[PDB]
RNA sequence: UAUCUGGUUGAUCCUGCCAGUAGUCAUAUGCUUGUCUCAAAGAUUAAGCCAUGCAUGUCUAAGUAUAAGCAAUUUAUACAGUGAAACUGCGAAUGGCUCAUUAAAUCAGUUAUCGUUUAUUUGAUAGUUCCUUUACUACAUGGUAUAACUGUGGUAAUUCUAGA
RNA sequence: AUUCAUAAUAACUUUUCGAAUCGCAUGGCCUUGUGCUGGCGAUGGUUCAUUCAAAUUUCUGCCCUAUCAACUUUCGAUGGUAGGAUAGUGGCCUACCAUGGUUUCAACGGGUAACGGGGAAUAAGGGUUCGAUUCCGGAGAGGGAGCCUGAGAAACGGCUACC
RNA sequence: UCUAAGGGUCGGGUACGAUCAACUU
């Protein structure tokens, strides 16, 4: 509540303001070099927090209306050659250039990609 | 302060630009180069001011940016790029080589020149050094380094450059009887073939000089400048021959030349 | 923070200077690290231009010149009291230039037996030729001789170890050798 | 002079990268630095000769005479290697058309290769910065006496 | 255009001030005000400061663009036209404003750095590095994250931001 | 004028740099292979020099006050040796040591309705007064202090704190 | 737990060494 998001390491549960710097979350710095003190809360839970944030390691038995059963797909592919190389497995000299992923798009009744 | 200045205003520029003062604004301050920022003549104003080919900023950078000129060979597209004494200009617009010199009242003579004298300019040694693994290296007042010249090139004689290698045709050393043109200082612009050198020894080097009607003066040796010996200049001197014939000779010319 | 600056002190005269400027990174002063001996522990402080300087924290090695052989060899250092310098900015028991230390003596021990075949204190054809060429030399000094047999040698310091990051330096001999154990009674 | 004997100090006092080898049997024992200040000013045989160090003198020292050269009067030598010097001047007044005495005084360093005394002439050049009032060396000397010492000796 | 006049006395000559007189890119105010050119302008009192409301970022043929953006190249099935965003790189330390503090201190002229830093410009300038330097390898050129983006959210709110 | 430039010896480094970059043009040679060579540029990069600068610095020079005559050194005043710090010099900072330094040629202190100059006004000549400003350079961003980033800031249309 | 400073008696082939002992800062 309140809006303050939650920091590792930042036992004492309570808002309180803290210096942060880049390379750190819950700060975005605008100029090079800007550091700004900030309200963040703890890592410790509560009832005080209005939102917890959680992620599935292991499923369970049932499955679930928007998680377990829609799949939303990886939207870009990879760019680089020996990681498209990673991808599919062909591990030599074995020309990308037909390998990396097309995407078809409608500009209208006639379609370019 | 906190960092350099990258503005100029007008009132404070060279008076050897001759532009206008009082809230007239800004100047065109030249970009760091090969020559100082007093001692020099950036493009804007060797273009807009002096030859008339422009009138505004936007048209010389339209010129600028279509590699017609070109400072000692290179096109240089810089607007505020500080050109310098001794530095040749070249637009194949009419195939002009403007040299860049300095008349008598010590504003910047436009002259124009021929390719074959375009193809060298020359340059005063302002320090001989030994540099990284034992090559020696002579070093100009354009900022042009040398390696592995003659050794006899000793300090403050000046040397013939070819302009397209970076290399030494000929030099010239400092002595009595050598032609000198005089760059800084009141008497700049005046041609007058050393009588002597005064040296105190921590004290700024002075040189007598004598020109051809025998009017003796005297100047500062960083301000000398030699160019070749009695009545063979190795450039194509302006109109004026660095005399300064006196307001009275000016006026008794300019009334007598002609009646316009 | 530190001002390196004079406008603060005081006129010659005695004249008390107003303060007249806020404080300038020109005028910039830091905080030293007293180099002490032990576990290698560099940080190094950007400074102006660029031009990283290496503040040496708790070094435990050096290079040692032996110059009237004139060699130098890495080496462990040994014990210090130093300073007297300071009570403000460096506090605990350094380490420093112009520092006299005891060093290691291994290398240069080994160094002399298999350049003189000679020993201090107490084969092959190439290495005796060149022995006896080189001989007439291995004749140093009562003191250094006599150091070898601790195994412990006397050096100074020359490098600035808050500067640099270094424990060079060189080993005593002859006047200074004389001249120096009456003296290191200090501490901060 | 200066009866540091040589080494007064809690340090030991030598010119720098000046090495005098144990090993070489020199017959001199006496392996010294000195230079040619410039514009002139003869370098002292006390110098050449002596055995201070003093990296401040601009003979054997580190520091290098560059810039003005100025004269003056010593009005002190109570100080450790370094004296002040009384420099006198006239300023103009235009209003008036006429002058006034004036006077700076100036610390100076000095080596040990001069013998200064109050009252003497001595010449002095600019130098770095080595103290925080001192920025001049002693490099000539006239003493204002012609060893006067007799004409005390009266009966 | 190197100018002086009125006032002490019954009258005179003086000292001597007061008063007048002229100017002011010195201000204010009063009255009056047709024209052309040039034009300073919240400095004085409060460096209270305007206490309201608006503004410094930026791209080329040439760092990175699958925009789920446009048009269409019709020279193209990897891009190769333009191009929001965002990453990167430069810049924001210049300019403009004010005069509070400041009396050898700034500053002026004059020196010096043989006492140091210097992005940028400009000119020169790296056969030497396979660290077991005959498999140890990718040198026809190897590795990882992350932004923008997708989507789930928090707070009343800010150039707030989290989780995936 | 140097312990300069530079070079050479011995090693030292948590080990720097010595293009895994980009656009156009597409050519030359054969052992015709998507083979070998090759142009005009861009950006980046070590050191040196230059340029734009910066920081320190020499000499001389500033208004009124003696109902301010003795100041400085206390926990730096003046200097010396050594070290630390700094981009570098240097009491800049401290350790040890010495006791110096300024002053009736006006020190120190106080005041300034005092930023400094270039300059302005008015003057026969000499001068008096003014100079917040349209150039130059010092400062400052409500007061103080501290600091990140960077070549450069003690930055404020940048952060941190107190008032 | 250390550091520094502060002394006595003997020696000078016509700059300093050996030895001894207090408390004060």
């Amino acid at each position: 509540k309140q809006g303050f998001p939650m920091k590792q390491g930042v036992l004492l549960p309570t808002r309180i303001k803290l210096l942060l710097t880049k390379n750190v979350s819950c700060y975005r710095p605008r100029r090079d070099g800007e550091r700004k003190r900030k309200s963040v809360r703890g890592a410790i839970v509560g009832p005080d927090l209005a939102v917890l944030a959680l992620v599935i390691v292991k499923k369970g038995e049932q499955e679930l209306e928007g998680l377990t059963d829609t799949t939303v797909p990886k939207r870009l592919g990879p760019k680089r050659a020996n990681n498209i190389r990673k991808f599919f497995g062909l591990s030599k000299e074995d020309d990308v250039r037909d390998f990396v992923i097309r995407r078809e798009v409608t500009k209208g009744e006639k379609t370019y990609t | 302060a906190r960092g350099p200045k990258k503005h100029l205003k007008r009132l404070a520029a060279p008076h050897h630009w001759l532009l206008d003062k009082l809230s007239g604004c800004y100047a065109p301050r030249p970009s760091a180069g090969p020559h100082k920022l007093r001692e020099s003549l950036p493009l804007i104003v060797f273009l807009r001011n002096r030859l008339k080919y422009a009138l505004n900023g936007r048209e010389v950078k339209a010129i600028l940016m279509q590699r017609h000129v070109k400072v000692d060979g290179k096109v240089r597209t810089d607007t505020t790029y500080p050109a310098g004494f001794m530095d040749v200009i070249t637009l194949d617009a009419t195939n002009e080589n403007f040299r860049l010199v300095y008349d008598v009242k010590g504003r910047f003579a436009v002259h124009r020149i021929t390719d074959e004298e375009a193809s060298y300019k020359l340059g005063k040694v302002k320090k001989v050094q030994l540099g990284k693994k034992g090559v020696p290296y002579v070093v100009t007042h354009d900022g042009r380094t040398i390696r592995y010249p003659d050794p006899n090139i000793k300090v403050n004689d000046t040397v013939k450059i070819d302009l397209a290698s970076g290399k030494i045709t000929d030099f010239i050393k400092f002595d009595a009887g050598k032609l000198v043109y005089v760059t800084g200082g009141r008497n700049l612009g005046r041609i007058g073939t050393i009588v002597h050198k005064e040296r105190h020894d921590g004290g700024f080097d002075l040189v007598h000089i004598k020109d051809s009607l025998d009017n003796t003066f005297v100047t500062r040796l960083n301000n000398v400048f030699v160019i070749g010996e009695q009545g063979k200049p190795y450039i194509s001197l302006p109109k004026g021959k660095g005399i300064k014939l006196s307001i009275a000779e000016e006026r008794d010319r300019r009334r007598a030349q002609q009646g316009l | 923070g530190i001002s390196r600056d004079s406008r603060h002190k005081r006129s010659a005269t005695g004249a008390k200077r107003a303060q007249f400027r806020k404080k300038r990174k020109f005028e910039l002063g830091r905080q030293p690290a007293n180099t002490k001996i032990g576990a290698k522990r560099i940080h190094s402080v950007r400074t102006r231009g660029g031009n990283k300087k290496y503040r040496a924290l708790r070094i435990e090695t050096g290079n040692f010149s032996w110059a009237s052989e004139g060699i130098s060899k890495k080496t462990r250092i040994a014990g210090v009291v130093y300073h007297p310098s300071n009570n403000e900015l460096v506090r605990t028991n350094t380490l420093t230039k112009a520092a006299i230390v005891q060093i290691d003596a291994t290398p240069f021990r080994q160094w002399f037996e298999a350049h003189y075949g000679q020993t201090l204190g107490k084969k092959s054809k190439n290495a005796e030729r060149k022995w006896a060429a080189r001989a007439a030399s291995a004749k140093i000094e009562s003191s250094v001789e006599s150091q070898f047999s601790a195994g412990r040698l006397y050096a100074c310091i020359s490098s600035r170890p808050g500067q640099s990051g270094r424990c060079d330096g060189y080993i005593l001999e002859g006047e200074e050798l004389a001249f120096y154990l009456r003296r290191l009674t200090a501490k901060k | 002079s200066t009866e540091l004997t040589v080494q007064s100090e809690r340090a030991f006092q030598k010119q720098p990268h000046i090495f005098n080898n144990p090993k070489v049997k020199t017959s001199k024992r006496t392996k010294r630095w000195y230079k040619n200040a410039g514009l002139g000013f003869k370098t002292p045989k006390t110098a050449i000769e002596g055995s201070y160090i003093d990296k401040k003198c601009p003979f054997t020292g580190l520091v290098s005479i560059r810039g003005k050269i100025l004269t003056g009067t010593v009005v002190s030598t109570k100080m450790h290697r370094t004296i002040v010097i009384r420099r006198a001047y006239l300023h103009y007044i235009p209003k008036y058309n006429r002058y006034e005495k004036r006077h700076k005084n100036v610390p100076v360093h000095v080596s040990p290769a001069f013998r200064v005394q109050v009252g003497d002439i001595v010449t002095v050049g600019q130098c770095r910065p080595i103290s925080k009032t001192v920025r001049f060396n002693v490099v000539k000397v006239s003493a204002a006496a012609g060893k006067a010492n007799k004409q005390f000796a009266k009966f």
